[PDB]
């Protein structure tokens, strides 16, 4: 679970949710509020 | 990959032909330079991201 | 992040002096911080 994803050498000590729909997703998971830090099958 | 280590390799010398010959990597490629030439390079830094 | 800068004693102190000058590269910092803000300090 320790490997996950959040631009051209973009970096900060921060991360935020993708608007996969019109919703203001508040970082919260849901249908068309899909969580950005998806777990990896490592 | 979000917190990716922007390691500013700096104030130093190396051999890169060893990296190019190394079996340690499943992939190795160079873009602005062809990978045989790398021992002839000099830089301000290398950000080993 | 780079500083170009230049320092001198002056005759006129509250508003900008006329005549020519140039600022010299006293700093470079290849540190990669994605600046969007700044502030003055005492
Ligand atoms: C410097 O910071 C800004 C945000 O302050 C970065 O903006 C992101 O850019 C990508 C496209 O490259 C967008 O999809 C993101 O939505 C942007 N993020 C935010 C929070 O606005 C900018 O890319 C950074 N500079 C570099 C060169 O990475």
């Amino acid at each position: 679970y320790n490997y996950r994803y959040r631009k051209p050498f973009e970096r900060d000590i921060s991360t935020e949710i993708y608007q996969a729909g019109s919703k203001p997703c508040n970082g919260v998971e849901g249908f068309n509020c899909y969580f950005p830090l998806q777990s990896y099958g490592f | 990959v979000y917190a990716w280590n922007r390691k500013r390799i700096s104030n130093c010398v190396a051999d890169y032909s060893v990296l190019y010959n190394s079996a340690s990597f499943s992939t190795f490629k160079c873009y602005g330079v062809s990978p045989t030439k790398l021992n002839d390079l000099c830089f301000t830094n290398v950000y080993a991201d | 992040f780079k500083i170009y800068s230049k320092h001198t004693p002056i005759n006129l102190v509250r508003d900008l002096p006329q005549g020519f000058s140039a600022l010299e590269p006293l700093v470079d910092l290849p540190i990669g911080i994605n600046i969007t803000r700044f502030q003055t300090l005492l």
